[PDB]
This record gives structure tokens, sequence and C-alpha cells, in this order.
């Protein structure tokens, strides 16, 4: 039904610019105010900006005024955030959110997207090396076997892992990343599957590290 | 700058009515909204305009607001309700939406659950790249605290270890990961390695061998 | 025809 | 002659009863042509004159959205004003807004208006230059500064000089058979003795449009602006208006008094005599 | 907060003729706030079917409204308008008079 899909997040050097976009579907986009709200790592929510239904009124948090610009294209059902002169403290998950009325003022946010990450950093991106984690004998006595993918040495977070191009969801557990002493991250994603169905269905993890445009698909065999 | 104050933590027993407060100067003259953000999820609107509930939100979520204090009330609280809750108001004088700092709602007393541990050896591919990583995956434990010990043929290994602080999973249980880095040589010179996970005085050991 | 612009006080 | 289009909005807060009452009416001159009422059963902007029904579904959808958006703005503003003024939550409060434009006999823009009241008293108004604001008090000064910072006057001016005028002109054409026509007052005199020495003469004007009218009593051809009872012009209920003026005269001297009726529907002013 | 009491005028749409259908009007104007109770009366009794115009207001922001109902007047039936508003201590009654 209703979706707010954010994109454009990634790693930006401080002082540079980035444009976030949010694709709205499943509702009459031009009947509603729209907003950007962010959340820095480990911290609470902070409203960034809002725009009423027809762009007739627009607002910004003081923290971003003069640097960020909110806009909307009601023909394309899209909302945008142009972020200029980025600073380390702009690092956050940016959520696209629907205002529960026509106006950006007063009416709370009733639908939130899953967010897109903005990492304002002086460092470089590093795509991960992906290795299969093969299933092995008696992996879980209850007729199920575990197999996964090791997503190794990337920066920054996040990385998304899917299996069988999103077809296989049940039994999937992508673990929170470990931050190594090296300053790089690693994570693993495991799918537990019935032990009967091995060498019947193919198992492929689809790793996407958007910050470095790194997309790796890895077949995971009982080899 | 207009300020909303929430206690950082509220702890509760299942079946009680939890109460999360949101203080603000003359907050009574404002229209309060409350959001629920569970682990790994975007926020969800649970109450708007002090006391109203969006369609789909259980009746047990309610709100009040008068004077210098707004309250979110959750009756018949259950484990699923564990989340960060944020109050919010539009402030016209400052032209800002304001959020409280968030309250972490813990539901105490959930059943003890020992961890499932999965230990993977290094892939052929990784060894082929002259590197080796053992991956120890720990899930479905409660409460969220474990000791992870690596051993090489029973001998404790401390170097090349990286363990995550446990984090609450979707099901209100916790997960953690530990990774052991080795040279292919180190890996092959041992009959086996083990990942020993202690949880609430009980240890689960898993082993792998070249 | 009415005015489509909304402004808060 | 000249014409005007005006929109009138009233929002009343209703503590405990829940949502505020919102009613909007639109007029061309003295003819109402639409309404939006939160307490009506419809939930849409609706027609109040036959000529506005010429408009298609897109007009109705658009004007309905505008009414729903405006309603939400006033509801927000009622909360905002309670806050600015530090008023308690238990009492009821009111916002009124009137806006519109005037055009000349050949459709030329004459002027525009935008004025807002709180609890029946001026709050903020767009000035005639349509480039600045007058704030009635210190709370309205909060509003004025924020509106100046966002160049709100330019947005209103664009409306008043643009679609407001375009809308008015189109309504004047579509509804020309009523809006650009007049109904002359139907007149008569009544006589009612008060005592043996005085009697009341009442001069009536009925069924007229537009509302503007002048009723005057003279005595021996001299204006009698002293002993004249004069009621407010009032709606007949069918889109026309009524008014009367009366004078207390000495019994027997009735023929000395004349009632003079001026209305644009008349080719010449009328003189009535008992 | 300044409140204004209503002016009341009771009249018929057309000059009254016995046995001829017509409309009975009560116009209330000059009041604030807008909450107001208005009843049309036939021989002191409340008339059920009564409608009113859409709330609007004047240049001084005072409200006006027309309440009305179709009626066929007779020589023996008396009519009136009963009005209550926060500015009034009890309902003010204005009787319909053909001559006003």
């Amino acid at each position: 039904e209703v979706q707010l899909v954010e994109s454009g997040g990634g790693l930006v050097q401080p002082g540079r610019s980035l444009r976030l976009s949010c694709a709205a579907s499943g509702f009459t986009f031009d009947d509603y105010a729209m907003h950007w709200v962010r959340q820095a790592p480990g911290k609470g929510l902070e409203w960034v900006s809002g725009i009423s239904w027809n762009s007739g009124s627009i607002g910004y948090a003081d923290s971003v005024k003069g640097r960020f610009t909110i806009s909307r294209d009601n023909a394309k059902n899209s909302l945008y955030l142009q972020m200029n002169s980025l600073r380390a403290e702009d690092t956050a998950v940016y959520y696209c959110a629907r205002g529960r009325g026509f106006h950006y003022y007063y009416y709370g946010m009733d639908i939130w997207g899953q967010g897109t990450t903005v990492t304002v950093s002086s460092a470089s991106t590093k795509g991960p090396s992906v290795f299969p984690l093969a299933p092995s004998s008696k992996s879980t006595s209850g007729g199920t076997a575990a197999l996964g993918c090791l997503v190794k040495d990337y920066f920054p977070e996040p990385v998304t892992v899917s299996w069988n191009s999103g077809a296989l969801t049940s039994g999937v557990h992508t673990f929170p990343a470990v931050l190594q002493s090296s300053g790089l991250y690693s994570l693993s994603s495991v799918v537990t599957v019935p032990s009967s169905s091995l060498g019947t269905q193919t198992y492929i993890c689809n790793v996407n590290h958007k910050p470095s445009n790194t997309k790796v698909d890895k077949k995971v065999e009982p080899k | 700058s207009y300020v909303l104050t929430q206690p950082p933590s509220v702890s509760v027993a299942p079946g009680q009515t939890a109460r999360i407060t949101c203080g603000g100067n003359n907050i009574g003259s404002r229209s309060v909204h409350w959001y629920q953000q569970k682990p790994g999820q975007a926020p969800v609107l649970v109450v708007y305009d002090d006391s109203d509930r969006p369609s789909g939100i259980p009746e047990r979520f309610s709100g009040s607001n008068s004077g210098n204090m707004a309250t979110l009330t959750i009756s018949r609280v259950e484990a699923g309700d564990e989340a960060d809750y944020y109050c919010q108001v539009w402030d016209s004088r400052t032209d800002h939406w304001v959020f409280g700092g968030g309250t972490d709602l813990t539901v105490l007393g959930q059943p003890k659950a020992a961890p499932s541990v999965t230990l993977f050896p290094p892939s052929s591919e990784e060894l082929q790249a002259n590197k080796a990583t053992l991956v120890c995956l720990i899930s479905d434990f409660y409460p969220g605290a474990v000791t992870v010990a690596w051993k090489a043929d029973g001998s404790p290994v401390k170097a090349g270890v990286e363990t995550t602080k446990p984090s609450k999973q979707s099901n209100n249980k916790y997960a953690a990961s530990s990774y052991l880095s080795l040279t292919p040589e180190q890996w092959k010179s041992h009959r086996s390695y083990s990942c020993q996970v202690t949880h609430e005085g009980s240890t689960v050991e898993k082993t792998v061998a070249p | 025809e009415a005015d489509p612009t909304g402004h808060s006080y | 002659g000249s014409h005007s289009m005006r929109y009138f909005f009233t929002s009343v807060s209703r503590p405990g009863r829940g949502e505020p009452r919102f009613i909007a009416v639109g007029y061309v001159d003295d003819t109402q042509f639409v309404r939006f009422d939160s307490d009506a059963a419809s939930q849409k902007m609706e027609p109040r004159a036959p000529w506005i029904e010429q408009e298609g579904p897109e007009y109705w959808d658009q004007e309905t959205r505008n009414m729903k958006a405006h309603s939400q703005t006033d509801r927000a503003n009622l909360g905002t004003l309670r806050g600015y003024y530090n008023q308690s939550e238990d009492g009821s409060h009111t916002i009124q807004i009137m806006y519109g434009c005037d055009v000349g006999p050949d459709g030329r823009f004459l002027r525009g208006y935008r004025q807002d009241a709180y609890d029946g008293k001026d709050y903020i108004a767009l000035n005639e230059d349509l480039r600045s604001w007058t704030a009635a008090d210190m709370a309205a000064q909060i509003t004025k500064r924020k509106w100046e910072a966002v160049h709100a006057a330019e947005q209103r001016r664009v409306y008043l000089e643009g679609r407001c005028v375009d809308g008015l002109r189109r309504y004047l054409e579509n509804g020309k058979e009523t809006l650009q026509r007049t109904d002359p007052p139907k007149t008569h005199m009544t006589h009612h003795p008060i005592s043996d020495h005085e009697a009341t003469l009442r001069c009536w004007a009925l069924g007229f449009y537009p509302a503007e009218i002048t009723l005057t009593w003279q005595r021996d051809g001299e204006d009698q602006t002293q002993d004249t009872e004069l009621v407010e012009t009032r709606p007949a209920g069918d889109g026309t208006f009524q008014k009367w003026a009366a004078v207390v005269v000495p019994s027997g001297e009735e023929q000395r008094y004349t009632c003079h009726v001026q209305h644009e529907g008349l080719p010449k002013p009328l003189t009535l005599r008992w | 907060m300044i409140q204004r009491t209503p002016k009341i005028q009771v009249y018929s749409r057309h000059p009254a003729e016995n046995g001829k259908s017509n409309f009975l009007n009560c116009y209330v104007s000059g009041f604030h706030p807008s909450d107001i109770e208005v009843d049309l009366l036939k021989n002191g009794e409340r008339i059920e079917k009564v409608e009113h115009s859409d709330l609007s207001f004047s240049k001084d922001w005072s409200f006006y409204l027309l309440y009305y109902t179709e009626f066929t007047p007779t020589e023996k039936d008396e009519y009136a308008c009963r009005v209550n508003h926060v500015t009034l201590s009890q309902p003010k009654i204005v009787k319909w008079d053909r001559d006003m």
C-alpha cells in the first residue's frame, strides 16, 4: 500500500553536497505535507524540514537553515532534500515522513520510510569482500541447516544483504556489524533452511554496499 | 528553543499500565504526538493530538496532556511494546517541530533463553586469499549479556578477536557476533578451534577443524 | 476560486 | 458597475466536543455561491447559486481541497493563538478571515483584501498596497515578522491579482443573468395611528437586489433625519433584500411627508406619499 | 473577550395574506460569539422544521444568520422568534407583527 522510499544516502566529504530523494506511492501525495526527520547514531529524532502539500509553506530547523533545501515534485510523487555544506554532525539516518494533514506545521508524521544513511566523513569508502559460509553436518538437530555469507572489511555502514534476490526471507538473520580495531566493519548474514532441501534450491546472498557502489552476489554451496 | 523532557528509561512488568511522561512549559497548550521506534525499525505514530490513535493502533495506547505534562499510557503492557518512545509538538513561536529526548521502555522479566551458537570455519576462497576468519554467531538469548572465549586446541586465544556488544533482535531477544582472525598456517596447525559462549552461568561450545 | 496558500500564525 | 468576490471563514474551538466548527462561505457581490461546513453532511464545497453548477468535477475537487486545507490551517492557528496569548484550555475561541477582490465595470482589478480576527477583534490584515501587514497586537507581531520573512504578502498579492480576479470575472460571465442584473425595490406605504394626534408612516422596500439602498423621509421637501425609525437591510430569504423607514407624524399632516427610495435597479429615484 | 448581543427582526418574505403560503423569517445579526439558539414559535410553541442560512459576518466581525420556515398565515395564529445567546439572561422573544 503506502510506501516512502528514501535514496541518495552515502558517504560525503564535509563541505560537499548530497541530494536525498523519497519516492512516495500508494497515496495521494499532493494532499499531504511531507517532512525530513533525522537520527544521528545512538541519538534521538530531529526534525530537519517540512513542506506543505502545494509547497505554499516551507520550514527548516535552525541547525540546517541556509544549507539544506526541501522541495517536491507532485507530478512524480517525489520529495527531495538538497544538503549543502555538510558537516560531521549532519551524519544521520534521514527519514522521509508523511505529515498527517495538508500543512507542514502542527500535524504530526503518520507514515515514515525506512531511512537512508548519510555519513559525513573525511575518510574513504571501502566495499567489502564477500565469502560464503557453507552449511555443514547436523547444523541444527531439528532437520535445519544454517548457511550464510561473510561481508568483510567495509566502510562505512550500512550494507544490505538479501537472499535469492528478495525471494527468500523466512529464516534469514543478518547480524549487526562488528566495528573492528582496524576501523573497518564486518557482518554476517545467515539463513537457516530445512536440511532436506540442499542441492535442490540455490542459495545466493546479494550484498549491496551502496556507499561504495559495491554489489556482490555469492552462491553458497555445501562444498 | 522550546524543550520537551522525557525520562531516558521506564522499566515495567507485563500487565501493568506503563506511563511515559513528557514535560514542557505550558505543553497543555500544544498538540502532542507520540512515536514508537522498535529496534531496527523506523518510528511509528501511536498517538496524535494528545489522545487520538491512528487506525490499527491498539486501544491500550492512550494519551493525556494538560498543564506542564503530557503522558503516554500503555495498559496491559507486553514484551512487544519494548521500544524507544518519543513525544513531539509543533511550536509556533519558534517555527520548529520539537521532540523529547526519547524514553527507552524495558519490559522486565522475560524468560531466560540460552543462546544458539553457530560457528563457521574459513571459506576456501578466503584461505585462497591467504587469510582466515572464524565466525561465531550467537542468537536468541535473553537476557543480553554473554562471555565469548576462543580456544586453539583448548588453549585460549585473545589476539585477532572482535566481538559485538549484544543488540536486541526483532523478537526481544539478543544477538552477538565474534570473529577470530588467523593466518591459514595457524588455522591448519591445529586440530580444532572452538567458540565457547557463556550465558547466565551456562556455556555452549561449538567447534570447527580444517 | 479560493486561495490555496496556507500560512501558520 | 463594479463587482466584488469575498470569502468569509469562521472557525470556533470546541473543547471536549472535539474538533472545531468550520464554516466557509463565498459571495459574488451580495450573492452567496458556495459553502463548506464541517457540521454539514457533505464534506465538500457545495453550490449555493445555480450558475456555479456550470463548473465541472475538477473545480469542485480543487475547491474542496482548498476548503479542507484552510480548515486545517485555522484549526492549527486556534491552538497557536491559545499558546501566544497564554489562554486556558477550557474556553472557546474564534478565528474569522475575510478575503477577496474588487474589479471595475470592464473587469479591471481595483483591489484586494485579506484580514484576520481573533475573538471578534482585528488580529492581522494585509494593507492596501498588498505588500505589507498591520498587526493589531503583540501576538500578531509574531505572525507579522514570520510572514514578512517568507514574503507572504507576495503570495497573497499573486492570488488577489490573479486567480481571485480570473475567478470573479468568470463567475460574472457565467452568472451574468443574475449577478449583472438588478431587482428594483417593490414599494408601499403603511399607516398606523399611535394616538388621536400622531400616526406612524412606514415606507417599505421589498424584493430588491443588490442590498445597497437609500430610504429617506422628507417633510415639505426637506430631509427628516431626526424622527426617522430605520431598520437594518435584511434578507428576504430568496436572494433579495428588504428595508423600511418610518416617521411619526401629526394626524392630518400625512400628505406633507414623502419617502424617497434610491436603488441602482431604478431608472429614477422613487417618491412615495400617503 | 468582547461579546455582542443580537439584534432580532421577525418578518415574512412576502406581504402576509391569509391562507396563502409564505415564509416566516427571523434575522439575528450583530452578535458575537456565533453560538446562538433561535426558535420560531407558532402560538408559543416551537416549530420543528426550521432552517437557517450559512453563518457569515459583517465588517465589524459581528455574525448574522437567517432562520426561516414556510408557513401559511391565518388571522388567529400568532408567531414569534425566541432567541438565546450568552449575552442574554433568558430567551428574548420578539413576536411577529405584520406591520414590521
